């Protein structure tokens, strides 16, 4: 899940 | 949390400072438009804006206090409303046109290039016209955009078993704080007490139209992807999936 | 005009006086539901409610000032939002259930009687839950329903100016009710915002329901009245 | 159009 990763990164 | 202890002036300053940049399109202006190429430009732009939006969201006071799961839900729900309110804001000074990017300023006749899109253009332009009629201010715009982020998905936090509305007190406290901020802004600008509540309602009712446009735009985008008109980025595909 | 001369108390009186009746379903409670039967019951009810909505609309201060074309536009835009907020209001004191009619009170799980309908039920129930959280009052409800009628289609039209003046009067009325209820200035502004933000969710639900209803029409799961079909065709 | 007729009546 791209959104999930971008929010964490 | 700090977001609750911010003064109204502090809230505005934080929001203004969090604003994403205005991106350019890849449009090659010596080249023609087709339905495919116009959809390509618009979705390429949206994809890039999304990355900036996610990083804007983290700077909206109170957003980082939420769980990652809730953060995902809110953005999945509101992403197109947020892109669209930004578009309408950018386009305020350009009656009859939509400033997707400084190098991509389209009038409604250019919207006809894509099947089904002129309907969406017309709603966006009507909103831009309302913004002008109201003389919407930048400080008000940023408040409304943060309200969309926090509000749009707050009524769809449902419990895993039973699917009962989860109480999200913190989100509502922050929303109340943004309400306080809008009123403060209006009082600062010399609006009478009556004008304050009247304008507050006028601004918030805009959000009903923005939701409408988001829903219609999502269906249109989904139609374009389902007809293989344009390839969407994995990010955009996933943001679309969250909704068709 | 006439709407602009109304006091806040008189606006509340008018809106309460205009309220449509609560209709009953032809539902026969001795027989199990089918997908076809449930959709038939829901759309039969909606069709009958629509006739009453038109009478109610004509009694909303300001509405009759508009041209017939503008009246048609507003109703076409807002009809499902209006049915839905009505539904949510009726169901407020029935947690987990939707009171479509006094004799048709449906559990969340009965939404699964129809393909893709439980998702819409969940959203309606969440709204009803929110209403409950806020202790929404009848007088507030009637203001909100009138705002939906006047607002939802107003951007896409001196017609607009007059409607916005009437909308301002309804805002005044909502604030008046909150002041009367003893809320502080800060509480009044916060509550007004809370209430109006619900209308974004109502719009969302209307759009989703409109798509669902249209799919049930295309799949021919159930027949729709000429009126219902025209109100639906107005959205596409 | 039915809505038109209903509003007139
Ligand atoms: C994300 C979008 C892509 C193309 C559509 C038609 O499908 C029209 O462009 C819209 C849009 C809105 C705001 C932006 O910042 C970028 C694109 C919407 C919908
Ligand atoms: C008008 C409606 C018909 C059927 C749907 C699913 O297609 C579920 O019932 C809803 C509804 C809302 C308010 C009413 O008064 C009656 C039905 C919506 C949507």
């Amino acid at each position: 899940k791209i959104l999930h990763r971008l929010l964490q990164d | 949390s700090l977001a609750l202890s911010l003064t109204a002036d502090q809230m505005v300053s934080a929001l203004l400072d969090a604003e994403p940049p205005i991106l350019y399109s890849e449009y090659d202006p010596t080249r023609p438009f087709s339905e495919a190429s116009m959809m390509g430009l618009l979705t390429n732009l949206a994809d890039r804006e999304l990355v900036h939006m996610i990083n804007w969201a983290k700077r909206v006071p109170g957003f980082v206090d939420l769980t990652l799961h809730d953060q995902v839900h809110l953005l999945e729900c509101a992403w197109l409303e947020i892109l669209m309110i930004g578009l309408v804001w950018r386009s305020m000074e350009h009656p009859g046109k939509l400033l997707f990017a400084p190098n991509l300023l389209l009038d409604r006749n250019q919207g006809k290039c894509v099947e089904g899109m002129v309907e969406i253009f017309d709603m966006l332009l009507a909103t831009s016209s309302r913004f002008r009629m109201m003389n919407l201010q930048g400080e008000e715009f940023v408040c409304l955009k943060s309200i969309i982020l926090l509000n749009s998905g707050v009524y769809t936090f449902l419990s895993s078993t039973l699917k009962s509305l989860e109480e999200k007190d913190h989100i509502h406290r922050v929303l109340d704080k943004i309400t306080d901020t809008l009123i403060h802004l209006m009082a600062k600008a010399g609006l009478t007490l009556q004008q304050q509540h009247q304008r507050l309602a006028q601004l918030l009712l805009i959000l009903s139209h923005i939701r409408h446009m988001s829903n219609k735009g999502m269906e249109h985008l989904y139609s374009m992807k389902c007809k293989n008109v344009v390839p969407l980025s994995d990010l955009l595909l996933e943001m679309l999936d969250a909704h068709l």
